């Protein structure tokens, strides 16, 4: 408990990492939020919106 | 079947050419809501419901 900040310091980047990473199973509206879901079941004019 | 009481077909264990439906002469209409019927070929599904 004496090194709170060192490894406070730690866990922020480590959660912001991990915030970064669980974004990207995020949909934003999408159909999918796996990329190749989308180019797999979408053609191209399809796809690209 | 009628509107009311319309009916379901689950299609199961086989292979399909979704080619051979996409460009018959009968169709008028062919809209799709999250798959494109030219991708259609590509893919294998869990279950189907006609």
């Amino acid at each position: 408990s004496a090194l709170g900040k060192l490894q406070d310091v730690v866990n922020q980047n480590a959660q912001a990492l991990n915030t970064l990473v669980k974004q990207l199973s995020s949909n934003f509206g999408a159909i999918s939020s796996v990329l190749n879901d989308i180019l797999s079941r979408l053609d191209k004019v399809e796809a690209e919106v | 079947a009628s509107v009311y009481a319309w009916n379901r077909k689950r299609i199961s264990n086989c292979v399909a050419d979704y080619s051979v439906l996409y460009n018959s002469a009968s169709f008028s209409t062919f809209k799709c809501y999250g798959v494109s019927p030219t991708k259609l070929n590509d893919l294998c599904f869990t279950n189907v419901y006609a």
